[PDB]
């Protein structure tokens, strides 16, 4: 495996926070990138109480990322699979995961990064960067299934990237994935057909994208605050959807609306989202997006 | 001062505003020669031209024009030549300039993987290049490909005099047009390698820096290097005013630094690099 | 997870041998089977040197076995995923893996179990049992890909059962699996089409079945002994196959010939194999076989 | 010596040969009553009949026939009743036998898949008791404990004629295929011990009733193993017990006990594993080594 890194090359410096299956640490890696003696990285681990299923997805995420190359998708750098504990080494995203970043921007935050909340132009930029990454993932024929602010990361120039694929599934042959058995699911981010039949598609992923825009405009507030999971589950399957957070730009509200169409066939594709926003983005976008790349044919 | 200024701009979210003022206060000088009808095919972009007072003049009778500017920073004691990525028909001119200005190094910042630049250097040791129009020969002597940058050793020969010179070519490959580097560390790592190579030495002519337009990424690279030099030459490093250093550089070439994000990155890189050279 | 078992209830007693990904131990498990205070079991573990792919396959085997219920398929009893090392607990097969069992029956065997070599009747019986387990696996829409004497197990009454699924792949949607990247493969057991194009089907599994019969008739001799893997690969793709072991019963030879037809669509199915041997089997076969069960529709 | 005998048979591959001898040397007695025309529908298999001398006689003048045999083992001091899986029309007879012979336990070995080669002769629900009008008996499920490979049920049997009641413990081993052997010697022994623990095999009660489908293969293995363990336990020298001889003795009471060579081998296997701790004549020091 050319992704295998020798353990001594990795030093864990500190905890960055809890991830999908375990504590994520900031580490220092010696000679892992040709031309650079030392690199700051993010190292993922799995908690001791992780179940079989969880352990399986943790490892799966490392395996699938090996095949990704997209500016808006967190990059895998390597794996320490020899001996325990297993370590998944990834590029370090300076501002952490989108949810935490968003919350630290609240006026009442205690860990404020000395920066104000996202402007409309920033919100749109983030939207397009996330849609682009998702468009890329969909082109590779994978359904994400767990799109949420917590699974997105923020770089030093605030670029947002998809960085957690703990529930991703292959859809090459059918374009969808059906949940056979049981298991814990993120109910507040799920589309009605997913809550009902356990069916997941790029379209149910579009539903999630809309909730992420909601998280952005509310600074990572809990979706459907005031309702229990059971109520949410029933509310969404019966045609209900999230309300607009105060001060949420009207233009972003129009995006959410189209992501929350009850019929999945009525929802836009990620490529449509990007196409819709293409004339209101940073000059560097066409240089790095999957949308403008030759691979998008 | 510098670092507190940075935090002050971040807190009020004024980068666009600060960057805007810089554009408004920037020098406006004549570009008569670059706009001549016979020079249109020598410019990659209509809106990016070298000022007449600081443009590099080719030492030839035919046409002495090339889209390149000499940025001479008196206080930092360093000169730089910023130019556009050569076009297929200006590759000979590009090397004539490198030769006439006695440059020892070239810094290229075009993003790899369809460049907005012509292939002006040999792809293989055995396939040297000859520029008939300027009577020059270029041979790749060695190439070391790293993760985000490549360092090439080239031998340039003036065929008219048969004199030879070694040129070091440094290519940062992960910097998107109108964008910023993947990280301040990789950026600084590249900068330091270029400095260590001796290519930025005063005994040599100005280092040639380019990407596509030769103002955005090219300007960030030069602004950062210059600010670190200035800090090294003062008792108090935090007193350096990045905004003023940029306006000074803009007296020699228009539009240095194309986005407020590049301006912010420069501050980041200069602040992080300073804490490294100290 | 209803299969998760408390580590304190498992005690490793001794080494049984090397499995696909690590050392297999014999253990004593207290209160894991209702009505039985203590149970002797087989515990699978993964070596510290296992690669990312191997670890994924090890956990994957445990996961797929959860849904299997067949007399001729080794049964999963539970898993210990809390902490390390991960343990996969299965029913203990009194006479270990078929390869080891066969070799210990050779006249020069030092560790002879105190029993003579298999008769023709015992061989037919083993053939039908293995084929039955494979028919079941295929009906569940999985391709085994690694059928070999070492991956089969022998019970106290000598009933053979499929006991390893380290390379098993789901073929529900397409009925086949194509190898993407590169990887380590059991060359001597592979069908030509699988060697040439990395294509695996129930037919290629049938090819392997033929090699397992060869292993049975030669008492676990090494397939193509004396030839390197590079030579085996070239040989089989060019239409070659194993010679009939000296003094091999003709009834079995006829079986291998069918399994080693160059054209995969010319090879019989597992059900066809069982149907072929159905009249010369032990009285209990119809009572426990997948072939005679109502599930075989 | 039983164990060395086992290894010698295994080594020479003689199981089939030994089993063949046992069949050739087995007792042959008349089964006239079982072969009577009026009893055609009381037999599950035409080839499995109880000898006339040891058959269980129902206490009724109508027709006293039932395919059941009393196996009395004098030296072991234990008796067993082996019978076929009751038929739809013989469920009343089955319980009459249970009542009349004063049995306290029933051992069932049918494999739960599918359908059992045995009619449903006991209640599925506590609230749905069963009444066998032909023999004037009521049967009620009192409790049921379902476990991994066996289930234990408590049943109240009431003779409606005398209003007397008895508790019957019903043990059903569910993972033993017809013509086959138990998942393992240990699970089999665990089942045997659970039955012994209940007190269903005690001399104080009538013979335990054992059945499956025919009541000779799996039913015979169960009884042979139990008897050999008894004999080994009350004999100064455990190793002197000869399984072959015990089986031939048992076959004097019912034909075909132990249907295959595999079941014969398993019996040896289970007895040896179950006798591992019987001291015999060894001393504390010897039994320590």
């Amino acid at each position: 495996d050319e992704w295998e890194v020798s353990r001594e090359k990795i030093t864990l410096l500190r905890e960055l926070g809890q991830g999908s299956f375990g504590m994520v640490y900031e580490g220092n890696a010696r000679d892992i990138i040709k031309g650079e003696a030392e690199t700051r990285v993010a190292v993922k681990t799995v908690n001791e109480s992780a179940s079989l299923r969880e352990r399986i997805e943790f490892l799966n995420e490392a395996s699938v990322m090996k095949g990704f190359t997209c500016h808006h998708v967190v990059r895998l750098l390597g794996v320490v699979s020899k001996g325990q504990p297993t370590l998944v080494v990834m590029e370090l995203m300076a501002h952490g995961d989108l949810k935490s970043y968003l919350r630290s921007l609240r006026p009442e935050a205690e860990n404020n990064p000395g920066r104000p909340p996202p402007t409309l132009q920033e919100m749109i930029q983030m939207a397009a960067e996330i849609a682009d990454g998702m468009a890329y993932l969909n082109a590779k024929k994978f359904v994400h299934r767990d799109l949420a602010a917590r699974n997105c990361m923020v770089a030093h120039d605030f670029t947002v990237k998809i960085g957690d694929f703990g529930m991703t599934r292959d859809i090459y042959e059918t374009d969808y994935y059906r949940k056979g058995g049981k298991g814990l699911l993120p109910v507040r981010w799920m589309a009605p057909e997913s809550l009902k039949d356990g069916v997941f598609t790029t379209s149910s992923d579009m539903w999630s994208f809309g909730v992420v825009l909601w998280e952005i405009t509310s600074l990572a507030e809990q979706p459907y605050q005031g309702l229990s999971n059971e109520q949410v589950l029933k509310f969404v399957m019966d045609g209900g959807y999230l309300d607009q957070p105060d001060n949420c730009p009207e233009r972003v509200t129009d995006l959410m609306r189209m992501c929350w169409q009850f019929n999945p066939n009525m929802r836009p594709t990620f490529l449509e989202i990007v196409n819709l926003l293409k004339d209101d983005l940073h000059p560097s976008f066409p240089e790095v997006s999957f949308f403008h790349s030759e691979e998008n044919k | 001062e510098m670092e507190k200024e940075f935090e002050q701009i971040d807190k009020s979210g004024s980068w666009a505003a600060i960057y805007q003022d810089i554009r408004h206060e920037a020098s406006d000088f004549p570009c008569r020669v670059a706009k001549l009808p016979k020079n249109k095919n020598r410019n990659r972009y209509r809106d990016v031209s070298p000022f007449d007072h600081s443009r590099i003049k080719l030492h030839q009778e035919d046409n002495d024009y090339i889209n390149a500017s000499l940025i001479k920073m008196e206080e930092a004691q360093r000169s730089y030549i910023l130019t556009q990525g050569p076009l297929p028909n200006t590759c000979g001119h590009f090397w004539e300039m490198v030769w006439e200005q006695k440059s020892r190094g070239v810094v290229m910042l075009n993003r790899v993987m369809s460049l907005k630049c012509a292939q002006y250097w040999p792809q293989k040791e055995e396939k040297e290049m000859i520029f008939e129009d300027t009577n020059l020969k270029l041979t790749l002597i060695s190439e070391d490909i790293k993760s985000y940058y490549t360092v090439r050793q080239l031998e340039l020969e003036n065929l008219t005099t048969q004199e030879t010179r070694e040129i070091l070519h440094f290519h940062y490959t992960t910097w998107p047009d109108f964008g910023v580097p993947e990280s301040p560390a990789s950026f600084l790592n590249f900068l330091f390698k270029v400095r260590e190579s001796g290519s930025l030495s005063p005994e040599h002519g100005p280092v040639v820096v380019h990407a596509s337009a030769g103002i955005g990424r090219s300007g960030t690279f030069c602004l950062a290097d210059t600010c670190l030099l200035l800090m090294d030459k003062r008792k108090d490093p935090s007193s350096v005013d990045i905004k003023k250093v940029l306006l000074e550089m803009r007296k020699f070439r228009m539009g240095l630094i194309q986005t407020a994000d590049q301006l912010r990155f420069s501050y980041l890189a200069v602040i992080e690099g300073a804490k490294f050279i100290m």
